[PDB]
RNA sequence: AUAUGGAUUCUUCACGGUAACGUAACUGAAUGUGGAGACGUCGGCGCGAGCCCUGGGAGGAGUUAUCUUUUCUUCUUAACAGCUUAUCACCCCGGAAUUGGUUUAUCCGGAGAUGGGGUCUUAUGGCUGGAAGAGGCCAGCACCUUUGCUGGCUCCGGUGCGCUUGUGACGGCCCGUGAAAAUCCACAGGAAGGAAUAGUUUUCAUGCCAGGUCGUACUGAUAACCGCAGCAGGUCUCCAAGGUGAACAGCCUCUAGUUGAUAGAAUAAUGUAGAUAAGGGAAGUCGGCAAAAUAGAUCCGUAACUUCGGGAUAAGGAUUGGCUCUAAGGGUCGCGAUCAACUUAGAACUGGUACGGACAAGGGGAAUCUGACUGUCUAAUUAAAACAUAGCAUUGCGAUGGUCAGAAAGUGAUGUUGACGCAAU
RNA sequence: UUCAAAUGAGAACUUUGAAGACUGAAGUGGGGAAAGGUUCCACGUCAACAGCAGUUGGACGUGGGUUAGUCGAUCCUAAGA
């Protein structure tokens, strides 16, 4: 319901104690004019509110994954 | 920015009831471009090797134009109860027996 | 309502008339020691009151069912 | 050629039973109700909409912060600004002429 | 009707279950005499007037 | 219910902007004031939504002697949330006659126009999150079965005196000016309460708990209601596709729904309903009863009389198909380029002289009696010249009153009234 | 309205398929208000009822079915009581 763009405000809202679960949906999309790309976008699903971070860059991607806390349970797909 | 059409007439071929020289022939003498037909200056390029069917046009052309040529050849040699005009992928179709 | 025991983990209940959603849950928990997320009510055309008692995923409807000795 | 029917059971064109059309993400038109539309509040003195002012229902104000409720002004959200220019510019020369009435 | 008040419903239940027909085992009794339901109402006969 | 973060304070209860006003927040008791709730009808105009129409492309289906890059069909996006988006209105600069601006509709300006730059309401629209993982359309595989599995595509546009509906700014009308209360908010006021080793804000963000009771099936009518019934009667309301056409008319069709009403054979009289007639044309009859004739649109032409508004579609004439063309009437950009509407007028050609070709669709004129007109009544034999009506006139009454009500009353109607009123003819 | 098949002791009337038609969006379509009260749905079944028929049914017998903090009632006031 809610989108955030910072990826600092991200990283906390996994670990805000009121969090359980996450998932990652990946979109195969296409740009302006050229070939398509992946998109992932991130769902933190907080107590009131569902917060999504969309980043269009496939190498940022997977970094994220990799610092995503172990505790929040992540659903892939 | 001309676009490529691909028929897969392999199916029909083996069988030993189609003739895939005919139907590229037919092609060439029926595909209108810009009003009537055998106006196909450079512009609309049929070849054919005996398993597959490569349309190359330019000029105003589409998939359901292909497919309602195909259609319309397919009757006329009684052949429309066992062979169908399928597309597998976008711009690329096949003939199912 | 067979079904919705072995499907939808709801146990279905003839109450009286007087109990409302408060008293039901209430004595759900404390006849079968199980632990109650929602009720829901209704008065069936032959006068009877009729509840839909739906339990929490920490337990099965299934085994509290033959637990009491209907199937 | 889709048609539609009231989701109440309320089957009369009454103002509380406005409705409009709209396509869902199953691909079909169905009914939506409408709540009446919100009126401006409306000055104290002259009548005139207030500036600054949201538009809502009576009991949707006290859901809303107060920023947006008023104007950071005397008479913030009661009057507007010309009748506060009024007020100022009446009490100040009035209470002059009564001082020389003194004397 | 559909919204209709309790005391209607609740007349409406008693009028289903008395919609049956007489009950076999009646008939065998000791000096029985009631042969079938003198009472029995259909909803295309005859109104409830309730 | 309550904690954390943020904000504020040692200038105790925040700052910015000339201003309109802006923001994540940014103490406020009694009392007082204001706003919202909260409102008629009609007319044209602007804008939005759904529908209708239509182009390209990716799929499926139908037709194919011949013709048809063709005919039909799928291509969808909720509540809610963030940013953004406006007619009106308002603010600052400036100071107008050679008066300017301006709506379809002529209203506005030294009480400050035009113009330049700003502020605001968020109906509404756009993007994003919700959300493609859904739904829709297809292809390829297993298979008595609990029955699935793997794949692709789901895209980009155009048009309007169109239809339905919402809304905005306006205009016409009244001796008619077109509810109330609960409920919610703001402001005025300043009673109290608060900081320095510390407190307040639950109108900023996040987090916790709970939300009872009754109704909820179905019909809504040529079979579920009322008429003695499974009765051609009666019974309130929302949604509304294509063509023809002025049209929610009539006629044909798509979606959806029905195909129900005792049947078979035969075709006498008399019927009921629907029709046509040579010559004459109301001779019929109490009486033109019934039927016929007229009928749309464009153009020409139109009397007595009159309250000057009418009479009037008066009367009386001409034209109407199909096809191939011509001329005029626009938008958007830099005189050119480019794009998109049915309206009107005119000309050749063509025919068994037909053409509002079905459907749809006024007979008219000269006078007399009577009621001015629109309106109203004898449900089930009388719709009228009867009643009502505006207008006119008469009558009573200044409240300790006139007219009227009640068994009585510390009782009522006119009267939330006051002679331009009320009451009685 | 017609043809065929299925079911049945029995079919102009039940079911399925095929064909011909109609309502023609102010409908013979899709929902509700008042009113009715189980007529809704399934299984079984045809003495009576459906002014012919009946294997069908709003009939007969036996059962199943109506789930709300957000839709209404409940709260407010109107003429009035
Ligand atoms: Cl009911
Ligand atoms: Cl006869
Ligand atoms: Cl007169
Ligand atoms: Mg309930
Ligand atoms: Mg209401
Ligand atoms: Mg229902
Ligand atoms: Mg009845
Ligand atoms: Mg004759
Ligand atoms: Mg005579
Ligand atoms: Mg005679
Ligand atoms: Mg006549
Ligand atoms: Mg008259
Ligand atoms: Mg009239
Ligand atoms: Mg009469
Ligand atoms: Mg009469
Ligand atoms: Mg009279
Ligand atoms: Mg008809
Ligand atoms: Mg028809
Ligand atoms: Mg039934
Ligand atoms: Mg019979
Ligand atoms: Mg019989
Ligand atoms: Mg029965
Ligand atoms: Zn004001």
């Amino acid at each position: 319901a809610r989108e955030i763009t910072d990826i600092k405000q991200f990283l906390e809202l996994t670990r805000r104690a009121d969090v359980k679960t996450a998932t990652v949906k990946i979109n195969k999309k296409l740009n302006k004019a050229g070939k398509p790309f992946r998109q992932t976008k991130f769902k933190v699903r907080g107590s009131s509110s569902l917060y999504t971070l969309v980043i269009n860059d496939a190498g940022k991607a997977k970094k994220l994954i990799q610092s995503l806390p172990p505790t929040l349970k992540v659903n892939r797909l | 920015i001309a676009k490529t059409f691909t028929v897969d007439v392999s199916s029909p071929t083996e069988n030993g009831v189609f003739d895939p020289a005919s139907y590229a022939k037919y092609l060439i003498d029926h595909i209108k471009v810009e009003g009537a037909v055998g106006n196909l200056g450079n512009a609309v390029t049929v070849t054919e090797d005996g398993t597959v069917v490569t349309v190359v046009s330019t000029a105003k052309f589409s998939g359901k134009y292909l497919k309602y040529l195909t259609k319309k050849y397919l009757k006329k040699n009684q052949l429309r109860d066992w062979i169908r005009f399928v597309s597998t992928k976008t711009n690329e179709y096949r003939l199912a027996f | 309502a067979m079904k919705k025991v072995e499907d939808g983990n709801i146990l279905v209940f003839q109450v009286s008339m007087k109990a409302n959603k408060y008293q039901i849950k209430k004595a759900v928990k404390e006849l079968y020691e199980v632990d109650v997320l929602k009720v829901n009510t209704l008065v069936r055309p032959n006068g009877t009151k009729k509840a839909y008692v739906r339990l929490t995923a920490d337990y099965d409807a299934l085994d509290i069912a033959n637990r009491i000795g209907y199937i | 050629a889709q048609r539609v029917t009231f989701r109440r059971r309320n089957p009369y064109n009454t103002r509380s039973n406005k409705i409009k059309v709209v396509k869902t993400p199953g691909g079909i038109l169905r009914a939506q109700h409408v709540k009446k539309l919100a009126t401006r509040p409306k000055c104290g003195d002259c009548g005139s909409a207030l500036q600054g002012i949201s538009t809502l229902r009576p009991r949707q104000y006290a859901t809303v912060s107060k920023t947006h409720k008023t104007v950071s002004r005397a008479y913030g959200g009661s009057r507007c600004a010309n009748c506060v220019k009024e007020r100022i510019i009446r009490a100040f020369l009035i209470e002059e002429q009564k001082i020389v009435k003194k004397v | 009707a559909a919204q209709k008040s309790f005391r209607i419903k609740q007349k409406m239940a008693k009028a289903k279950k008395q919609n049956r027909p007489l009950p076999q085992w009646i008939r065998l009794r000791t000096n029985n005499t009631i042969r079938y339901n003198a009472k029995r109402r259909n909803w295309r006969r005859t109104k409830m007037n309730i």
